[PDB]
């Protein structure tokens, strides 16, 4: 049993100048992304689109406009730092959705309240060819 | 989106899920190796297609296969 | 706040930069002239009829009633017919 | 003291703010063009956006035409300047046939840069863009004649 | 007379018209 | 499918312009198409050969035509061997002077292409003599294109 | 904060057990191959010391006996120059009759049919005709005798062991210190007064010594070997005084400050020598003396040991302002750490030196009778604008070596830098569109005039005769030089260069040398080619910089390196993301640009300098002044400058420039050699090798070191490299065929 922690807005954002790197409209008609972390002090770090910001000591709020930055950020977090990071996945109705750790643990570290999903129980060279699934919807791989 | 997969030749050495840069990838319990976990694609409508995981996979052949489908803004990697 | 899930048009920075929102400079009379005038060219459909339409046997009309002082094509070939290779 | 800011103070929206961007001489005449008069009725910002280029557009295809050299006809080739407002009036009336449907409301903003809640623009609506279309292609064709009205006494004729 | 007619029916009526067309129906959504 | 390509809801779905591209150069492979049968494989397939049939017969139509209305047919007929054919006539209006009296040849009143397709040796060969014969055939031909 | 010698002692043994250990510097490399990548990656990694160690004291080290290893090599060339210089040339026959006889310093032996390259270079000789210019360096160094090219061979040949020495000695011995290298103020205090200006200094004492006199005999018709020695002007002062009579005070008026005296053979005239067509070495010499002075001044800037002077960090970081922030603060420790900076900003300016150098050896040329031999003009125009556009290239590919592998904002930060990364995507979005602008206001302009051309409209294309685009502020500028001499430059005799000042023709035995090169349409529209191609390679390198680190499309690109072929097919394929792949995508660019720089040169100067003169001064250029009417369309290009000049490379059969015709064949074929691998990629090529193993297998001759296709970046290196080679060398045998044949 695990319960992902709120997005709680008023969290501080990092000091930085601004850049073109940033959001664009696909944010407010779309979806943006939301990176939080805890940090020990007041260090410099790379963003994952301007250059140097300054991560502020305590809980920091980050929005991003890609998943991908803010697993790459926190990708970073973890290794150069050692720091626990969230990401959410914020639509314009102001719903969040919880992405990053889904189970609280990383998903490298096997869970057990994980269930399998696309697991196929055989080799790979034993999908059947094309013509046996033809003018069917299905593909060799889906079974 | 992107099709994954798993076969059950994996080992469970995690390396695709630490390779994959949008997190689709998890890894389970499982009894079919030794090291008892085998991986899973529980997200791929954030797998944007790059085929790190493939390229980290061990196993010959692969245990992870990436087929490359309907493309969205997500599989795209559109930031606009 | 620069973040607040319950207005995300200024979380995501969705303004009018530059948008005025003044009223009309434009005095009346002037506004009642283009409104009465402009009015029939205010049907997008419409309007996409009558340019098509229009344009197009405007255009085949310039082309039809074209003179040969403007267009070398009408004027057609002044000289004599040269001769070809070995042929005519 | 620096003279380069984020925009609008929020630092991870994509952009920033210059001189060239965010000055009170910028401000003012970019809100003074037609486009941005969102309070207006479309129809009436087409007339004047249509009256500027379409007088414009007289210059280029006069003096650069082929007909240029023979100022019989080429003083006439005002012709065509009419016909690209024809087919830009064409390209603005599929692009709101294309962007906005009936009864859909304005996509433009509904805030101001100091957050306030603003009405927003009917520019960006199938009715208030067949306005503008229909603007547009009235001041086009009426710049156009104006321009072709004045033939004289200017360096370059 | 006939080719000053059809000339730019062919290459300007019908490419606007098609390419007008095609457009509308490309950017649809139903 | 909900949107061009109908035939593919995976291409409609494609919000970049993508979706447009792949809709071209896949409109023809039926196999990939949403929904497919063999019956329906077969059938758009026979009906596609009906399509180029009638493109290939109003294609030669046209040539039948523009060779009897523009050409040197019958001019040629007499001479073959000093009569340029004549393929059709050129109506560009941004020719300028010398352009039309250049390509003005075979013997014709304005600007013309030479034919290098050799339809009058053949056509002259299969018994075709005047202009009012291969107007007949343009209009058969048209026909079966019907 | 003292500065001093520093150095290490025998820090790495001298032993050929590493010379026997392939790859002995990578630890994944030394262990051999399993596969044939292993044999390139070898090559590839060799020379990229900084992926061998961290160790910064070890990697500046390797980069310092390395360049001892280039000098040797560069002093084995010159000694191979003065030594054929001295035994199979015909410089002396040359040397007396120069209008006639062709520079020959190569002979080839008779074997296999070859004999025919030796071809009649006048002076009963037979060889291969030279363009590199040794001979006119030699002539306005005073040499005389081959024995003479013979000494300087063999020095050469010494200070190419003396090099080579100090490598090993300074890598395997006395290895300065890290602290040694980062000693910037002391460096530039002696490469600025030491190197340059004691050179020009040393330089400028041969000139008024050796150079002057014995040009003054060889200019008064004197024959070579009566010439008295060089040094027999520095014993007896009155040969000099004859010659030029100053050298009787004794430098007396040198420390009067009568130093306007020594007008006699220091001179501001400029223009050039009537009888040379070279430029007066009176100025020459004089300009040395200049020269040596400023440097000798500007390297006593920098602060060292003394107090006086400049600290260089001091400076950068007072220089900030409102909009930079707080700039230059942070260079002085990037500059002083990453080795890759430094090659990035000295391949920038070296190479744009060497096209400077390029423009101003062509419009003043500086050695006697170098102006009238076209072929030797040419050559060097195009060589040194193909080494300036490369080094350039080069500063791309390091500039961006530097964001991916040496920057780091948490240890030393820039503030210019971070602006910069943080407004990129306005930067080359901003460049994207002018590079647009410029390829339709430029190339565009050509299709139109060959569009208006082929319709039979030249009233209507972009002409000198129709639609006029005169460059208007350029034709200002020159007219500005000509008026130049005796008003804003009253010392200056004569006009700055030739091609600027009407009329002051100069020929040659009877070959033009320089007259005002006129402008028009055509140059306008060539110059705005210029710009694009310019301003396109520009836009591919820097935008292979500035998103080396980081995208939207892949935000970790840092992580994946500087050199690498792609992120996958996905995000709709990322091929040729990395920074590498922008310095291969910019080098095609290059040589776009600079080819067509190039042809612009040979155009514009066959048209409407080159050419013979009549005895009463009637100038036939080598082509008709068609520049003006046909270089203005694509198709003029294609006809009256590529079908028209490329005659001879294709008539050269069964002459001595045959070799140009064999060599204008085989670089179209590894140009077109260079396709296979650009547009294919190697899972095709991987997988029929697995049929030609299997062919192998059958009869027990596969190798051990497995066969395998190129990697994708080095498939796309071969490509390029191909694609370079072939391409430059076609225009190469072009050229040398063309301006031999009938220059
Ligand atoms: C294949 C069909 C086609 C046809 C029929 C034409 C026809 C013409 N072209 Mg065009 N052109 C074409 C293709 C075509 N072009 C393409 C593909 C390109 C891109 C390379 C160009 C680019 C091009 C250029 C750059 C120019 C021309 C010009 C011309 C005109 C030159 C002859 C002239 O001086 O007339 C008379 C000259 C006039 C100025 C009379 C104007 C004609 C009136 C305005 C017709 C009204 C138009 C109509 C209302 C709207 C049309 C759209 C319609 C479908 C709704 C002529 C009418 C020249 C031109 O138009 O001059 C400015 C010229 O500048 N063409
Ligand atoms: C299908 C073969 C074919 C081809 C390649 C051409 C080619 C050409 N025709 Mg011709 N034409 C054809 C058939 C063809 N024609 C037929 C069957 C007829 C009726 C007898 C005509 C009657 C015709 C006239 C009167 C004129 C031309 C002209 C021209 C030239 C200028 C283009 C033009 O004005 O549009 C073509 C105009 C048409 C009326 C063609 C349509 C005729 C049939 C119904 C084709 C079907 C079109 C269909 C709606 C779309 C199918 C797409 C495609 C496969 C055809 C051009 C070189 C002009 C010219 O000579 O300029 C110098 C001209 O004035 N054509
Ligand atoms: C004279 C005897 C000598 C000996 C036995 C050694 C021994 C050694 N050196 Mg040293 N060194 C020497 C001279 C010598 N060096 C000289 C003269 C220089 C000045 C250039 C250096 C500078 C030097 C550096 C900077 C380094 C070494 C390194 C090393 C060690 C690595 C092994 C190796 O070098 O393989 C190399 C085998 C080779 C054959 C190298 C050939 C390179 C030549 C000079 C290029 C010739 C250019 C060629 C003509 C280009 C034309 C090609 C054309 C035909 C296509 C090794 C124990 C490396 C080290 O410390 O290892 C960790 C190291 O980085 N040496
Ligand atoms: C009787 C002959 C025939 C038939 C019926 C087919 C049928 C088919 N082919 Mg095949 N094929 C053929 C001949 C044929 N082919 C030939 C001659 C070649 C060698 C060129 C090929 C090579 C080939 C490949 C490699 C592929 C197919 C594919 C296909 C399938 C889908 C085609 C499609 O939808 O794309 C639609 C086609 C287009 C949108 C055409 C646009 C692109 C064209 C080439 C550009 C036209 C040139 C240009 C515009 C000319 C104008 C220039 C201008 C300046 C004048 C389809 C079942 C595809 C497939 O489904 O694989 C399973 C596939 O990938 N074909
Ligand atoms: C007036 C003193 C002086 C002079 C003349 C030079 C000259 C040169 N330096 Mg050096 N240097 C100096 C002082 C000097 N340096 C100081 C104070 C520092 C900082 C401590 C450096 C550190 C430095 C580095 C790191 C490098 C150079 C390099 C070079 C060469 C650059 C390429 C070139 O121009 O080739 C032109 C060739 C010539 C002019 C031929 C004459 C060269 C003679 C033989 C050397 C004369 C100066 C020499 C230092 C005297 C010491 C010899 C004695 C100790 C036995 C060049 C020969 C590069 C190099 O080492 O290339 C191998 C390079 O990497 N210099
Ligand atoms: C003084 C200038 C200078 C210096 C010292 C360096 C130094 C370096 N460069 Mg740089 N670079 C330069 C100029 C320079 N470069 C220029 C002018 C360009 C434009 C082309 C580049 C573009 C560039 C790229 C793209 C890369 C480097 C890389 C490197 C590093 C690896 C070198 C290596 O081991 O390759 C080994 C050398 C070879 C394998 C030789 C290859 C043979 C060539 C391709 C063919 C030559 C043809 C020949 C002249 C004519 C035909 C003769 C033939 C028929 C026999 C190294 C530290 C690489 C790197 O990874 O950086 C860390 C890298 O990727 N450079
Ligand atoms: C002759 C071949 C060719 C052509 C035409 C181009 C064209 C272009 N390249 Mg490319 N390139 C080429 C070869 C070529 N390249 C090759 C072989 C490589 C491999 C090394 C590259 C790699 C490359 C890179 C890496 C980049 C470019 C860039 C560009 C663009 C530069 C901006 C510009 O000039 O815009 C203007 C367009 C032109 C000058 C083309 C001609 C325009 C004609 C004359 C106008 C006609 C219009 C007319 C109305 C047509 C309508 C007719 C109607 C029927 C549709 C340009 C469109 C740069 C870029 O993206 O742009 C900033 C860029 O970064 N190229
Ligand atoms: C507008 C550009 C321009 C340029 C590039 C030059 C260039 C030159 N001028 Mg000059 N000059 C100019 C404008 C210019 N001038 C004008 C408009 C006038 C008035 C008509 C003069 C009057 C003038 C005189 C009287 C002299 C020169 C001289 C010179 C030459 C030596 C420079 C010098 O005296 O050291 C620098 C002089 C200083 C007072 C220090 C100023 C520091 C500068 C900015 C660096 C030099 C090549 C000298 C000459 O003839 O050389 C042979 C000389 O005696 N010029
Ligand atoms: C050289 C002329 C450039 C003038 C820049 C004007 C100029 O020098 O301003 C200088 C301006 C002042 O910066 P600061 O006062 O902060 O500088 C102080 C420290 O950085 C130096 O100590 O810097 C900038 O404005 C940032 C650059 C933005 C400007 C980007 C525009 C780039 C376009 C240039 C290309 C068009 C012309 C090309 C012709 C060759
Ligand atoms: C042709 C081609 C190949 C095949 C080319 C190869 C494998 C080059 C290697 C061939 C040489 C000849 C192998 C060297 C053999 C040894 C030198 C032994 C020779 C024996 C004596 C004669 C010395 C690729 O691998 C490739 C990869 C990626 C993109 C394009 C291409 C590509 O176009
Ligand atoms: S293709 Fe890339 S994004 Fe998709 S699962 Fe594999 S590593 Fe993750
Ligand atoms: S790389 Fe292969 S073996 Fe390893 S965890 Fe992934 S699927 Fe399993
Ligand atoms: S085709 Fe080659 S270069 Fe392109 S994404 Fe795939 S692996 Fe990378």
């Amino acid at each position: 049993g695990f319960t992902p922690p709120e997005l709680d807005p008023n969290t501080p954002s990092p000091i930085f100048g601004g850049s073109t790197g940033g959001l664009l409209r696909k944010a407010q008609v779309e979806e943006f992304y939301v990176i939080t972390w805890e940090s020990p002090k007041e260090q410099i770090f790379e963003m994952p689109t301007g250059g140097a910001a300054i991560m502020r000591e305590g809980p920091n709020l980050l929005k991003l406009a890609r998943k991908e930055q803010c697993l790459a950020l926190g990708t970073r977090l973890r290794s150069k730092y050692k720091i626990k990071y969230q990401f959410y996945r914020v639509f314009p109705s102001g719903e969040v959705q919880y992405l990053h750790p889904k189970d609280g643990v990383y998903p490298e570290k096997v869970n057990p309240g994980r269930q399998g999903v696309g697991v196929n129980f055989r080799s790979i060279g034993k999908n059947v060819s094309p013509i046996e699934v033809k003018f069917t919807g299905k593909q060799p791989y889906d079974l | 989106s992107h099709s994954v997969k798993i076969y059950d030749t994996c080992i469970g050495c995690t390396q695709c899920v630490r390779a994959c840069p949008t997190d689709v990838l998890e890894m389970i319990p499982w009894g079919g190796c030794k090291a008892k976990q085998i991986a899973s694609a529980p997200r791929t409508e954030d797998c944007v297609g790059c085929k790190r995981c493939e390229s980290a996979c061990p196993t010959d052949f692969l245990s992870v296969r990436v087929y490359l489908w309907h493309e969205t803004t997500r599989s795209m990697g559109l930031a606009y | 706040v620069y973040f607040d899930l319950e207005d995300l048009g200024n979380t995501t920075g969705q303004w009018d930069l530059y948008g005025s929102d003044a009223p009309s400079p434009y005095n009346s009379l002037q506004s009642k002239f283009f409104e009465t005038f402009a009015a029939p060219f205010t049907k997008r459909g419409l309007l996409l009829k009558f340019l098509i339409l229009g344009g197009g046997s405007t255009l085949a009309y310039f082309s039809a009633t074209a003179s040969g002082d403007i267009l070398p094509i009408k004027k057609g070939p002044q000289l004599p017919p040269q001769l070809g290779p070995r042929l005519g | 003291y620096q003279v380069v800011q984020p925009i609008n103070g929020d630092p991870f929206i994509g952009s920033l703010e210059t001189p060239v961007t965010s000055s009170p001489l910028v401000a003012w005449y970019l809100s003074n063009l037609p486009g941005y008069r969102t309070a207006v009725n479309p129809l009436l910002r087409g007339i004047e956006v249509g009256l500027a280029h379409g007088f414009l557009l007289v210059g280029p295809f006069v003096k650069a035409g082929p007909l240029r050299n023979t100022e019989i006809a080429g003083q006439a080739g005002s012709l065509a300047a009419g016909g690209l407002v024809v087919i830009l009036s064409i390209c603005l009336t599929i692009y709101g046939i294309s962007s906005f449907n009936e009864g859909d409301p304005s996509t433009a903003p509904s805030l101001t840069l100091t957050g306030r809640k603003k009405q927003p623009d009917q520019l960006q609506t199938a009715d208030g863009w067949a306005k503008f279309t229909g603007g547009f292609f009235f001041g086009g064709i009426s710049g156009v004649i104006w321009a072709f009205f004045l033939l004289y006494v200017l360096d370059l004729p | 007379n006939l080719p000053s007619l059809f000339v730019p029916l062919v290459g300007l009526l019908f490419p606007a018209v098609a390419m007008a067309s095609l457009f509308l129906h490309v950017e649809k959504r139903l | 499918a909900l949107r061009f390509p109908r035939f593919s809801q995976g291409l409609a779905q494609d919000p970049t312009t993508r979706r447009i591209w792949f809709g071209i150069a896949t409109a023809h492979d039926f196999e990939s198409h949403d929904d497919i049968t063999e019956g329906r494989l077969y059938q758009n397939i026979f009906a596609s050969h009906f399509g180029q049939l009638a493109i290939i017969f109003l294609w030669t139509s046209g040539n039948l035509f523009h060779v009897a209305w523009q050409g040197n047919f019958e001019a040629w007929v007499q001479d073959p061997l000093h009569v340029r054919p004549i393929a059709h006539a050129i109506w560009d209006p941004h020719f300028g002077q010398p352009a039309v009296e250049a390509f003005t040849r075979g013997g014709a009143l304005g600007p013309v292409n030479i034919a290098y397709s050799g339809v009058y040796q053949w056509w002259y060969t299969i018994g075709l003599r005047t202009n009012e014969d291969l107007y007949t055939g343009a209009i058969f031909l048209l026909f079966l294109s019907f | 904060p003292e500065v001093k010698i520093l150095v290490d002692r025998d820090p790495i043994k001298t032993s050929f057990e590493q010379w026997a250990k392939p790859g002995h510097f990578s630890r994944t490399i030394a262990k051999g191959p399993d596969t044939t990548t292993w044999i390139w990656n070898l090559h590839a990694d060799a020379h990229d010391f900084d992926s061998h160690t961290s160790d910064l004291e070890e990697i500046s080290r390797k980069v310092f006996s390395a360049h001892f290893g280039q000098l040797s090599i560069i002093f084995l060339w010159l000694s191979g120059m003065y030594f054929h210089g001295a035994r199979f040339s015909n410089y002396e026959a040359w040397l007396n009759d120069p209008t006639h006889i062709r520079p020959s310093a190569q002979v080839v032996w008779p074997i296999v049919g070859q004999e025919i390259l030796n071809g009649d270079v006048g002076g009963g000789f037979r060889g291969i005709q030279i363009t590199s210019g040794f001979f006119q360096i030699w002539r306005a160094s005073g040499i005389t005798s081959e024995l003479q090219l013979y000494c300087t061979a063999i020095g050469a040949l010494v200070f190419a062991a003396l090099m080579l020495f100090a490598g090993w000695f300074h890598y395997h011995k006395a290895a300065p210190k890290l602290v040694w290298f980062q000693d910037v103020e002391s460096m530039l205090n002696h490469h600025l007064a030491g190197l340059l200006g004691l050179g020009s200094l040393s330089w400028a004492g041969h000139q008024v010594h050796v150079s002057l006199p014995i040009n003054q005999f060889l200019n008064a018709g004197v024959d070579p070997k009566e010439i008295p020695l060089p040094h027999e002007f520095i014993l007896n002062r009155d040969l000099l005084a004859q010659l030029y009579p100053s050298f009787a005070e004794g430098a007396t008026p040198f420390f009067t400050l009568n130093w306007s005296k020594y007008a006699d053979f220091l001179t501001f005239r400029g223009g050039l020598d009537p009888l040379t067509g070279g430029l007066w070495l009176t100025d020459i010499a004089h300009h040395h003396l200049a020269i040596a002075i400023l440097f000798l001044i500007a390297g006593h800037m920098y602060r060292t040991n003394w107090g006086i002077g400049h600290g260089i960090k001091d400076i950068l970081e007072a220089h900030k302002g409102p909009f930079t922030g707080q700039g230059h603060k942070g260079l002085y420790e990037i500059l002083t750490t990453s080795w890759h900076a430094q090659l990035s900003i000295n391949l920038a300016m070296l190479g744009s030196l060497t096209i400077i150098v390029a423009h101003h050896m062509y419009a003043m040329p500086p050695y006697p009778y170098l102006a009238t031999d076209y072929g030797t003009q040419l050559s060097l125009f195009t060589h040194h604008m193909w080494i300036g556009g490369f080094l350039i290239v080069g500063a791309a590919a390091h500039a961006a070596i530097f964001m991916v592998r040496d920057y780091d904002p948490t240890t030393r930060y820039n503030d210019l830098l971070d602006r910069v990364l943080r407004h990129r995507d306005a930067i080359i979005s901003h460049l994207n569109w002018v590079c647009i602008f410029l390829g339709f206001h430029s190339f565009g302009l050509y299709i139109h005039n060959d569009t208006m051309s082929a319709l039979g409209r030249p009233q209507d294309m972009f002409s000198d005769t129709a639609i006029q685009l005169q460059p208007v502020f350029a034709q200002w500028i020159q007219n500005t030089h000509a008026l130049a001499p005796g008003t804003t430059a009253p010392g200056a005799t004569t006009s700055t260069s030739l091609t600027w000042g009407g009329g002051d023709l100069v020929s040659v035995g009877g070959k033009v040398a320089l007259l005002p090169i006129p402008l028009g349409t055509a140059d306008f529209l060539v110059h705005h080619i210029h710009a694009f191609t310019i301003h396109v390679t520009v836009l591919i390198l820097l935008k292979g910089v500035l998103f080396a680190r980081s995208s939207r499309l892949i935000p970790d690109k840092a992580n994946l390196g500087f050199r690498f072929p792609c992120d996958g097919p996905g995000r709709g394929g990322t091929c040729q993301v990395s920074a590498w792949d922008h310095v291969f995508l910019g080098l095609f660019w290059m040589y776009n640009a600079i080819s067509v720089v190039i042809f612009h040169f040979s155009w514009k100067m066959q048209s409407d300098v080159w050419g013979s003169i009549n005895d009463q001064g009637v100038v036939t250029h080598i082509t008709g002044g068609n520049f003006a009417q046909s270089s203005i369309t694509i198709n003029g290009w294609l006809r009256d400058f590529l079908w028209a000049q490329a005659s001879q490379v294709i008539q050269s059969y069964g002459s001595s420039l045959s070799a140009y015709g064999l060599f204008f064949l085989g670089a179209h074929f590894v140009w077109a050699f260079s396709l296979m691998f650009l547009f294919s990629g190697r899972g095709y090529w991987q997988e029929l090798i697995e049929s030609i193993v299997w062919a192998h297998n059958k009869l027990k001759v596969a190798p051990a070191t497995q066969p395998r296709a190129l990697s994708i970046v080095q498939g796309r290196a071969v490509g390029v490299t191909h694609y370079l080679l072939g391409g430059i060398a076609t225009t190469w045998a072009f050229f040398l065929a063309r301006i031999i044949a009938v220059g």
